[PDB]
C-alpha cells in the first residue's frame, strides 16, 4: 500500500467545491480540463468578492482574478485540495500561505520572541560584588517580580506608564536547571521540569550536558516582536532582568554591579536563536537567516513526545522548518509577493514524502540489521541514497496524481532528497552522511528525468557533494552547525527545512537534542502559543480558521 | 615541480621556463604592486563635487536640500586643488604619493603613500585621507566659512557617517567597504565585473587576468591556499588567469570561427588525453569509457582554462555578456558527461553558474553579469574560477546591456585604467619573473 | 580529431540523448520562416530584424585580441536584439527533456544562452540566430507538438496528466488538435495571431516511447540503465573525495 | 498668557479618576501626597484586573501593582492625566505607550512598509532591450495589474496560492511624476497629483527638483511588515513589480531583460527610507536607526497643509519623530520593557514645549525684523538660544505644575532645546545654526539648575558644540543628513525627534521639503493609514481607543 | 580544541553534538603540530614566520609571514591561514578520516561560515573582524 492513497483520492477522485471531479483511479494517466475558472472554488470566490469590495471602498484597484495574464483566470485546470499529512484535515492551498495562516505566523513569532539567559553568572556578580546570598527564596521572589515586570510593568519608579496586560498575556519567563535540588525548591509555576517533560534517557542526557547550571527561558510579547525585530528580543529581556535584580537584591537602582549584570544578560550569559548575517542580506540576531539547522531541529519537540517513531519526528521537523525557512524567510523576508507556499507544502501535505521516507528507512533498517546500525561510509550512503531515490522516482511514475501534485521539479527534488538524506542520517546517526546522500539523490534525479528544479535550484546541489567533507574556510562545517547563512545555502528554496530534517534524523529516537540542550528545553513548554511538538496539527487547525492561540492582536485598544 | 611558459594577451611568448611558484600572489612582485596599488588608489570627481554643491544634491538617492546651494569654481581651480591635496596626502615630500588631474581637471587620481596602508588595518585610508584632503583643500581654496563647511564636507563624503559608506559622495574606489564582506578574505573579491572591464579598456584577456589576480589573492586571504591546496590553486590561477602555455588564447583563436561551448569541452578533453593528464579507465558494454586522472590539480586547471575559452568563443560570438552564466554551467556538465571526471572546481563552478543563470534571468535579484563579483552571494562559491570569465564576458559586449560599465563605472574606470599595471596585468606579472 | 562519446548508456533513452547532443535528429515536418516568426512573437513576419545597437560595421569595436579572433554571429554583427524561444515538454514521453534541449544548443550552435528548468527550457540568442535554432528544434523529432508547446509564459503542463486527446494542457490554449493535426493561432506569450500554423500530426504514444529522452518505469526504467547510474555515482564519489583533499 | 494654562488646570486643579485633586492655582508650590495607590485611577484598575485574570487563567504570575519594590504600589503621589497638545483630548500616560496605542504602531508600520521606486530606468530597459513602446495606456494597464498583484496575488502561473485580500487591503501602489502630460494621462485612481496636494509654490519647488521623472510610491501589507522586518519591503515590492512588467509588456516570464528590471527595482531605481546600520546594532534598510532626520521631517505632512503656522509644523514633526525615535526605536528595538513613553510625551502633551517655542519664535521674529530673516552667525545663535533658554527655565520656576509634569531633567532639557534650536533654525533657515543653538541651550541649562538629564543624557551634548561644524570623517555632516546612526546620536533618548524638528524648522513655511522630494510626495496621500499631517490627532484618537484605521490584524482568519 | 572535540562542544553558547565526540592527544603532540603549522604558514624558509608553543603546549603563538598581510586587503589572513594550517595539521597528525574531518574543522573554526566570526572556535586575535567596524578606520580601535 502507499501512504498517499487516501490523500490522492481526496484531491482528485472526490469533488472539491464545484470542480466536478468524480471517480477515476489515482493511477490514471489522463484528466479532464474543464476550464471552470475560479468560481469552482469557494475560497477563491470569497477572495474575489473581498477584492471587488476593497476596490469600491477605497477607490483603487485591488484583487481581481480577471487581471491574470491574457485575461484567462486561474482554474483552467481544476482547483484541487490538500490534506495535512498524517491527518484528515482537508483545505485549500490558500489556507496555508503564511499571511493567511495565524499558526504559521505564531510559530515564527514564538521563535523570534524567545531567548535563553543564564542565572549562574548573574548570581556570581551579586555574590562577588555585593556579598549577597542567593537562595531558593530570593530566586522565587525574583521570578515572581520578573513575571510581573517582563511584559513591561514598573517596579522601581513612580507615576509610570506601563504596557497593558491585556495586550501582553503571552509574555513570561520560566526556569530550568540541571540542579535537582533547585528544580524542586523553585515554585513549580516557574519551572520547566526536565524529568517531567523528557523520557528518562533524554532527561539524563540533557542533565549530563547542562551539569548543575540554571537558565531562564524568556518569551517577550508577540505584539512587541511584530512591532520590532528579532534583535529586540534579548534587549527587552535584559532590561527587565536588570530591573528585577535591582529590586530582588536591594541594589542601588543603577550602580556598577548593575552594569556587570547588563553585560551578563546581554552577552556573557545569553543564548540567542542565531546571530547576525552579512550586509547584502543585513539582519541582526534572532532572524531566520541566522538560525542554524541544529537550533531549528532542537526547537521542534516531537522527539520528546514520540521518539519511538523517529520518521515522524523527522517529518514534523521538516514541516515546521520548511514552513519557516521557505515560506516566511525565503518567500517573505528575502522576496515576497505570492511567495513560496507550494515549494513548502510537500513537507506537510498529502503524505507523499512520508511514504518515501518510511520506505527508505524500512529499506535501510532491514538491510543494516536494525535501525541506526549502518556505518557512516561512502558505500552506505551510495546504497541508501540510490535505492531510496529509485523508489521515489518510480512512485511519481506509477502514480500520475503525485506527479501532478508536486508539479514543479523543485518540489519533487526536495521530497526525494528528504527521503534519501533522512533515511541515511537515521541509519548512520551522522548528519554529514545524510547531506552526502541528499546530493547523490539530486544527481540521480537529474539524469532520470532530464530536469531537476527551477533555474537556480541546484546551485547548492552542484557545490554539494564536494562541500560535504571540505575543510575550506567557508565550506567546512559540521551539519548541525550549518544554517540559512551557510554560503551555498543562503538563497534558494527547497533545501533549508529539508536539511533541518536530515540533522534531526541523525539524532531522532537516539538523542535528546542535536546541538543545543538549552534551546531544546526552552521550547519544552505547553504555555508557548505554537505547538512545537505537532506543527502539522497547528497548521491544519489554523487552515480551518479554528486555531485559537494567536497572540499580539490590537483588538483590545481599537474599535470593533 | 611545475613549469609553465607565460604568453601575452595575444599569444606572444613573454617568459619561458617559469616555476609556478613565481606567479604566486605570495612571491610575484607585480601581483604585490597591483594589489597594494589598488588598496592605495582613489578616484575624486571634482566636477561631481561642483555639481553636487551647485544643486545641493547632498547624499544621493533623490536628495536635494533647499537653500544650501553653493557655487564653487572647482574644476577651474583644479591645479591649486591638486597641489593642496598632494601636500596633505603625502607624508614626506618625495614618497610614493601620486596625485594627477584627468579629463581637463574634472577628476583626480590619488594614490596615497604606501605607509598609509602599511601602518593601517585595511585599505580605507585611500578613501578617507583623500576625502579629508579634498574637503580641507576646498575650504581653504574658496575661503569657506564655518557655517558652510558641513555642506562642503557632505558634498565630498556623502551621507557618511549616517550611512556606513559614502552614499552620494564624490570619492570612490573599485573596492567596496570592509563591512560588506560576506566572510574572511572577501575584500579583494568585492570588485564589480563592470569595473574590471572598464579598468582594462575592454581587453577581454587583460580583464580576465586582473579579475583572476584579485580573486586568487582573495583565496589566499581566505586561508584556502594553504598546505595541500597551494599547488592546486596556482595551477588553476596560472592556466585560467595568466594564459599559461597559451592554452586560453591559442585555443580561443583555433575555435574562434566555428567553435561552440561543446567544441571547447572537446578540445579540453582531447588536450588532457594528449598531454597524459587523463587516460581511459573502465570501458562499459556500450563502448563508453570512463577516464581517470593522475593529477587532479592539472586536470582541474585544464578545465578552468577551457571554461574561459568557452566563454570567449560563445560570448564573443554573441558580442554580449549574458551567456557567461550558461557557459560556466554547461562546460562543466558536458565535460563530466564526456569523461566521468569532475568538472572545474569539483561542481562549484557549475553550482555558481546555476544560481548565476537564475539570478541573471529572473525577478528575484542579481542583474546582468556586470553587477556580479567574487563577494556576491550568487557568484562567490567557486574558489576564484568563475568570476574572471564573467568579467571577460562583460568586456566583449558590443552594446546589449543596460547596466554597462558606461553606466556603472565611468569614474572608477577612467581613474583606475590610467594605471598601466592595472590595465595591462598579464604583461606586468610576466615582467616580474 | 577527438571523437566525442557524449554520454553513457545502451538504452533507447541514452541513445536518443546522444542523438540530441550530436544533432543526429530526424526532420519530421516543415515550418515556414514566416510561420515560425509569427509563433515567436517578436516582430511582424517577413520584417527586418530590429536592432538594439548599431551594426559592428558602423561603430567598429574596441581593441581586443579576443574580438580579433572570435567571429561575431550574423545577428551580433547586425546588432539584433537578444530574443528567445521557450519550450515545455511533457514528462509522458515527450521526445525532449529540458537538459537535452540545452545540450543540443551548447554543442551545436555558436553564441547560445540556454537555460534549463523543470517546466520550461529557454535559449536566448541574437534574434536572427535564435530563429535558426528554433527552426531546427521545432522541425525535428526534438519536438512533438502534441506533447510539447512553445510557451514564453504560463508554462504549466509538463507534469500534469495529459488531456484525453493526448495533448499536454496549455492554460492559454496556444496550440491544439484540429482535424488530426496540431494547429497554433497564438504567439508564445498567448497573443492571438492572424494565421493558423499547421504543426503536423502528433506522434503516436508508441513512437513517443521509442523516441523519448526521459526514463519512465513503464517504458525504459532509469533503474535499468546501469551505465548511467554508475556514471552518476562515480562523479558524485570523485567530487566528494576531491573536495576533502584534491588528490587523485 | 501661557499656552499650558488649560492643560495644567486639567492635570492638577480638576479631579482625574478618584485622585481627589480640586482647585488651587497652577503656580502653587506645595501639594498633597494622599497615598491613594493605584485604585485612584480607572485605567490602572482595568490593568490590575486584567493581570489578575491572566495569572489565574495561565497558572503563572502576571501583572500585579503590589509587586512594586517594597510592596508600595504606584500612586503614592496622585496619578494625573495628559492633554494632547493643541487639542482637548485628555488621557492617561498608559494610553500613549506604543504597545497600547494602535496609531503609534501604524505610524511606524506605514514608514517601514514603504519605499519609492523609479519608473524611468525600468522603461529604458524595456525600450533598449525589447524595443517596446511605453505609453500612458501601457502604464495604466501595468498599474491596474500591479495593484492586483502587489498584495500577493498571481498573474502568470496556474493553481496558485495567493494572499487573502481581506488581510491586505492596506497594500497598494500610486505614482507621481514631474511630467505634467503623464500626470494628466495616467488614470487618476493611481496618481498622487502634485498640483492638487501641494500649494503652488511647493508644487513648483518639487517639480523643479524631480524634473520630468516618474516614481512609484509602494506600500506593502502591514501584516507582512509585522511578520518580517524593514529590509523585506523593497524585496516584496520588487517581486511584484517584476511580475507585472512581464505581463504588461509580453516578455518571456524570466529572460535576461527581467534580470535588468530586477536590478532596477532592487537597486538602481530604489529609494528606501534608510540604509543598514553597524554590527553592534545590526539592522538592514528601512529600520529606524537608518532613518535620517531629513527623511523623517519629509515623511511628516503638516507643512503642505498649514505652512502659515511653521511653529505648528515643527511641533507636529517633533511629535511624530519623537514617538518613533524614543518610544519605538530607543525604547523598543534598542531596549524594551516599560520603555520611554514619558521621555517622548513632552513633545506632544500639555502644551509646554509649544509655549516655549512660540515664545522663542516671537522673540526672534521681532528682533530680526520678520520671521526667517536672521543671519546664520555665532551672534544670532547666541542671542536666540540664550533668551529662549532663560524664558523656558524661568517658566518651569514660575509654574511648579510644569516642573512636576516634566519631572525628569531629560524631559526639561529636551523641551528647552527644541524651543531654542527650533526658533534658531526657523529664524535663520539653517539646520546647522539650529543644532548649535540646541547645544548652547543645554550648556546654559546645566549651569542654571546644577543638573541636566539622566546619567548618560549629554554624551552628544558635550560632543555637540564642537561637532556642529566639524569636518572630521565621522563628525562632519550637514544637519538634514544626520540621523539615528550619526555616531554621537546613536544611543540616547531626548534628542533624535528634537533634531528632526530642528531640521524641519530650517524649512517650515519656506520650502516644500528638507532633503528628499521623493519621500515628501510618497507620504502626501490620504489613503495611508496613519495621518502624517496630524500625528497628534491620531495619537489622541487612538489613546481613546477610537482610532479606526489599524491594518494588519489576523481577525479574519482566527475565531472570534 | 582538544576539550571542544572531547566534549563535542562545537560552536559554543551551550552547544553539544551527541555522538560526535573525538579524543585526540593534541597538547602532548604540540611540538609535531607546531612543526607542521610552521611549514604550512611560512611562504619561504627563512621568512619572518613565527610559530611557538606556549604554556606547556596548551597554546601556539603564530605570526604569519608579512607577505600574507602585505598582498592582502586586511589582517584576517592571520586568523584564516592559522586556522587552515591547524586544521590540516590535526587531520594529518591524527589520521582523521573524511567523515570526521568536518568535526575537526568546526572545532577549530567554530560556527564559521554560518556565523561571520569564528564563534566557539579556538583561533583568536585581540582585533575583531572588520565587519564589526562602526566606520572607516575603526579596525585597530576595536581592541577590548
Ligand atoms: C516568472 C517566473 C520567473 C521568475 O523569476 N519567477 C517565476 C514567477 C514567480 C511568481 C509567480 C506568481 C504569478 O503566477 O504571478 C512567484 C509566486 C513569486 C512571486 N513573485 O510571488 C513564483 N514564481 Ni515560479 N513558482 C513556482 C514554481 C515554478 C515552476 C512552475 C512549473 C509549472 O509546471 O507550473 C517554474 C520553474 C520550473 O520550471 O522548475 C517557475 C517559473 C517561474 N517563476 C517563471 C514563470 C513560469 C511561467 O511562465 O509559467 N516557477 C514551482 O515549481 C512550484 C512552486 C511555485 C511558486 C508558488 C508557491 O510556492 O506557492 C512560484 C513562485
Ligand atoms: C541575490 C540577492 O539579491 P541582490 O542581487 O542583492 O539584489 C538576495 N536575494 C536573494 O537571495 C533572494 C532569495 C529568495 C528568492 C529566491 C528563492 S529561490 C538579496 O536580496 O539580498
Ligand atoms: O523560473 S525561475 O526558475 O527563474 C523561478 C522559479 S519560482
Ligand atoms: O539612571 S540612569 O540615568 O542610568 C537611566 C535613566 S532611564
Ligand atoms: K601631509
Ligand atoms: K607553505
Ligand atoms: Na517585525
Amino acid at each position: 500500500a502507499v501512504r498517499f492513497q487516501k490523500a490522492m483520492e481526496t484531491k482528485y477522485t472526490k469533488e472539491w467545491g464545484s470542480n466536478k471531479n468524480k471517480g477515476g483511479k489515482i493511477t490514471d494517466k489522463k484528466a479532464k480540463y474543464l476550464r471552470l475558472g475560479y468560481q469552482q472554488n469557494p475560497r477563491k470566490v470569497e477572495m474575489a468578492k473581498c477584492g471587488a469590495a476593497i476596490t469600491k471602498k477605497r477607490g483603487l484597484q485591488a484583487y481581481d482574478p480577471k487581471l491574470h495574464l491574457a485575461g484567462i483566470p486561474m482554474g483552467q485546470r481544476q482547483l484541487t485540495p490538500y490534506t495535512i499529512s498524517g491527518t484528515d484535515i482537508v483545505c485549500d492551498g490558500d489556507d496555508l500561505h503564511f499571511v493567511n495562516n495565524a499558526a504559521m505566523q505564531q510559530e515564527w513569532d514564538d521563535i523570534r520572541r524567545s531567548c535563553v539567559v543564564g542565572l549562574d553568572l548573574a548570581h556570581e556578580v551579586l555574590e562577588k560584588r555585593l556579598g549577597k546570598e542567593v537562595t531558593p527564596e530570593t530566586i522565587n521572589y525574583y521570578l515572581e517580580v520578573l513575571n510581573h515586570a517582563m511584559p513591561g510593568a514598573a517596579i522601581v519608579q513612580e507615576h509610570m506608564v506601563e504596557t497593558h496586560p491585556a495586550l501582553v498575556d503571552d509574555c513570561y519567563v520560566k526556569i530550568f536547571t540541571g540542579d535537582e535540588t533547585l528544580q524542586d525548591e523553585v515554585d513549580k509555576q516557574f519551572v520547566i521540569n526536565i524529568d517531567n517533560e523528557f523520557p528518562a534517557n533524554q532527561a539524563k542526557q540533557i542533565k549530563a550536558a547542562v551539569g548543575k547550571t540554571s537558565w531562564q527561558a524568556v518569551h517577550i510579547p508577540t505584539i512587541v516582536t511584530r512591532t520590532e525585530d528579532g534583535p529586540g528580543t534579548s534587549r527587552w529581556m535584559a532590561m527587565q532582568v536588570g530591573m528585577t535584580f535591582i529590586s530582588a537584591y536591594h541594589m542601588c537602582a543603577g550602580e556598577a554591579a548593575v552594569g556587570e549584570l547588563a553585560f551578563t544578560a546581554k552577552h556573557a550569559g545569553l543564548v540567542e536563536m542565531g546571530d547576525m548575517i552579512p550586509a547584502r542580506r543585513a539582519r541582526g540576531p534572532n532572524e531566520p537567516g541566522g538560525l542554524s539547522f541544529g537550533h531549528m531541529a532542537d526547537i521542534c519537540q516531537t522527539n520528546r513526545k514520540g521518539p519511538e517513531d523517529p520518521v515522524n519526528v523527522i517529518l514534523q521537523t521538516a514541516s515546521a522548518a520548511t514552513m519557516l525557512y521557505d515560506q516566511i524567510w525565503l518567500g517573505g523576508y528575502m522576496s515576497g509577493g505570492v511567495g513560496f507556499t507550494m515549494y513548502a507544502t510537500p513537507a506537510y501535505t498529502n503524505d507523499i514524502v512520508d511514504d518515501f521516507l518510511y520506505w527508505a528507512d524500512e529499506y535501510a533498517s532491514k538491510k543494516y540489521g536494525g535501525r541506526g546500525k549502518a556505518k557512516a561510509t561512502i558505500d552506505t550512503v551510495k546504497d541508501i541514497a540510490t535505492e531510496s531515490t529509485l523508489y521515489s522516482l518510480e512512485a511519481y511514475e506509477k502514480y500520475p496524481t503525485t506527479l501532478e501534485d508536486h508539479f514543479g521539479g523543485s518540489q519533487r527534488a526536495t521530497v526525494c532528497s528528504i527521503a534519501a538524506g533522512g533515511a541515511t542520517a537515521l541509519a548512520t546517526g551522522h548528519s554529514q552522511a545524510g547531506l552526502s546522500a541528499w546530493y547523490l539523490s539530486m544527481y540521480l534525479h537529474k539524469e532520470a528525468h532530464g530536469r531537476l528544479g527551477f533555474f537556480g535550484y541546484d546551485l547548492q546541489d552542484q557545490c554539494g557533494a564536494t562541500n560535504v567533507f571540505s575543510i575550506a574556510s567557508d565550506e567546512g562545517c559540521i551539519g548541525e552547525c550549518r544554517g540559512a547563512n551557510y554560503p551555498n545555502y543562503a538563497m534558494n528554496v527547497g533545501h533549508q527545512g529539508g536539511y533541518t530534517s536530515v540533522v534531526a534524523a541523525a539524532h531522532a529516537g537516539k538523542d535528546a537534542f542535536c546541538v543545543n540542550p538549552l534551546v531544546k528545553v526552552c521550547f519544552a513548554d505547553e504555555l508557548i502559543n505554537f505547538d512545537f511538538a505537532d506543527p502539522r496539527g497547528a497548521f491544519g487547525k489554523a487552515a480551518l480558521r479554528e486555531w485559537d492561540r494567536c497572540a499580539g492582536e490590537r483588538a483590545f485598544v481599537i474599535p470593533a | 615541480a611545475d613549469t609553465i611558459d607565460l604568453y601575452s594577451d595575444r599569444g606572444a611568448k613573454l617568459k619561458s621556463g617559469v616555476d609556478i611558484n613565481d606567479i604566486s600572489p605570495m612571491r610575484n612582485a607585480a601581483i604585490k604592486s597591483i594589489v597594494t596599488g589598488i588598496k592605495r588608489t582613489a578616484a575624486v570627481d571634482l566636477a561631481g563635487i561642483e555639481k553636487t554643491l551647485a544643486t545641493s544634491a547632498i547624499g544621493g538617492k533623490g536628495r536635494k536640500i533647499p537653500g544650501r546651494e553653493m557655487k564653487l569654481d572647482i574644476v577651474k581651480n583644479a591645479a591649486a586643488i591638486q597641489k593642496a591635496v598632494t601636500e596633505m596626502v603625502q607624508v614626506d615630500s618625495g614618497d610614493d604619493t601620486v596625485v594627477k588631474a584627468l579629463n581637463g581637471g574634472k577628476q583626480l587620481i590619488v594614490q596615497v603613500p604606501s605607509v598609509r596602508i602599511d601602518v593601517a588595518a585595511e585599505y580605507v585610508s585611500s578613501l578617507t585621507c583623500t576625502a579629508s584632503a579634498v574637503t580641507q583643500a576646498l575650504v581653504s581654496q574658496f575661503n569657506i566659512g564655518m557655517f558652510d563647511a558641513p555642506t562642503v564636507k557632505s558634498a565630498v563624503w556623502g551621507q557618511y557617517p549616517q550611512t556606513l559608506d559614502m552614499v552620494g559622495g564624490n570619492v570612490k574606489s573599485i573596492v567596496e567597504i570592509p563591512q560588506k564582506d560576506e566572510g574572511f578574505g572577501y575584500t579583494l573579491r568585492n570588485v564589480m565585473a563592470n569595473h574590471l572591464a572598464a579598468v582594462c579598456k575592454k581587453n577581454a584577456m587583460n580583464t580576465a587576468a586582473l579579475c583572476s589576480i584579485l580573486e586568487n589573492t582573495g583565496v589566499f586571504e581566505m586561508g584556502d591556499a594553504i598546505g595541500n591546496q597551494t599547488r592546486h590553486r596556482l595551477l588553476a590561477f596560472s592556466h585560467q588567469g595568466l594564459n599559461a602555455n597559451n592554452m586560453v588564447y591559442g585555443t580561443t583563436k583555433a575555435l574562434g570561427k566555428t567553435g561552440t561551448i561543446g567544441s571547447a569541452v572537446h578540445a579540453c578533453v582531447e588536450k588532457a588525453i594528449a598531454d597524459k593528464v587523463i587516460s581511459a579507465d573502465k570501458k562499459f558494454a556500450s563502448g563508453y569509457t570512463t577516464y581517470k586522472t593522475n593529477d587532479v590539480g592539472k586536470w582541474n586547471a585544464y578545465c578552468a582554462a577551457g571554461t574561459l575559452v568557452a566563454t570567449l568563443i560563445n560570448c564573443g560570438a554573441q558580442r554580449a555578456p549574458q551567456a557567461v552564466s550558461s557557459v560556466l554551467l554547461y562546460f562543466q556538465d558536458l565535460i563530466e558527461k564526456e569523461t566521468s571526471l569532475p568538472g572545474c572546481d569539483f561542481g562549484k563552478v557549475q553550482g555558481a553558474a546555476v544560481g548565476f543563470s537564475f539570478f541573471s534571468h529572473s525577478i528575484y535579484g542579481g542583474g546582468g553579469p556586470g553587477v556580479f563579483n567574487g563577494n556576491h552571494v550568487v557568484t562567490r562559491h567557486s574558489k576564484g574560477l568563475a568570476v574572471p570569465c564573467v568579467a571577460a564576458a562583460v568586456a566583449l559586449d558590443a552594446g546589449v546591456q543596460v547596466y554597462s560599465p558606461e553606466k556603472t563605472s565611468g569614474l572608477v574606470g577612467d581613474v583606475f585604467s590610467a594605471v598601466d599595471e592595472f590595465r595591462e596585468p598579464i604583461k606586468a606579472v610576466a615582467g616580474a619573473v | 580529431a577527438y571523437k566525442p562519446q557524449y554520454y553513457p548508456g545502451s538504452t533507447s533513452v541514452a541513445k536518443n540523448r546522444r542523438k540530441f547532443m550530436s544533432d543526429d535528429v530526424e526532420k519530421m515536418r516543415d515550418i515556414s520562416d514566416e510561420d515560425l516568426t509569427a509563433l515567436l512573437g517578436h516582430r511582424a513576419p517577413g520584417s527586418d530584424y530590429p536592432s538594439t545597437h548599431p551594426p559592428l560595421s558602423e561603430i567598429g569595436e574596441p581593441a581586443c585580441p579576443v574580438r580579433e579572433v572570435v567571429e561575431p554571429t550574423p545577428g551580433a554583427a547586425a546588432g539584433d536584439r537578444m530574443r528567445y524561444v521557450q519550450f515545455a515538454d511533457s514528462m509522458y514521453n515527450g521526445p525532449a527533456v529540458p537538459y537535452w534541449r540545452s545540450y543540443h544548443a551548447a554543442i551545436n550552435f555558436r553564441g547560445v544562452d540556454p537555460g534549463t528548468l523543470s517546466g520550461r527550457q529557454v535559449n536566448e540568442m541574437r534574434e536572427r540566430d535564435m530563429e535558426e535554432y528554433a527552426k531546427r528544434q521545432s522541425e525535428t523529432e526534438i519536438t512533438d507538438w502534441g506533447l510539447a508547446g512553445m510557451r514564453g509564459c504560463t508554462v504549466h503542463g509538463h507534469s500534469l496528466r495529459l488531456q484525453e486527446d493526448g495533448v499536454m494542457f496549455d492554460m492559454l490554449d496556444r496550440r491544439r488538435l484540429e482535424g488530426g493535426v496540431i494547429v497554433s493561432d497564438k504567439d508564445q506569450v498567448g497573443v492571438p495571431i492572424d494565421r493558423k500554423v499547421n504543426l503536423g500530426k502528433p506522434m503516436s504514444e508508441a513512437e513517443a516511447a521509442k523516441r523519448t529522452t526521459i526514463y519512465r518505469v513503464d517504458n525504459v526504467a532509469f533503474r535499468s540503465d546501469k551505465e548511467v547510474i554508475e556514471h552518476v555515482q562515480r562523479v558524485w564519489e570523485l567530487r566528494t573525495k576531491y573536495g576533502f583533499v584534491p588528490k587523485a
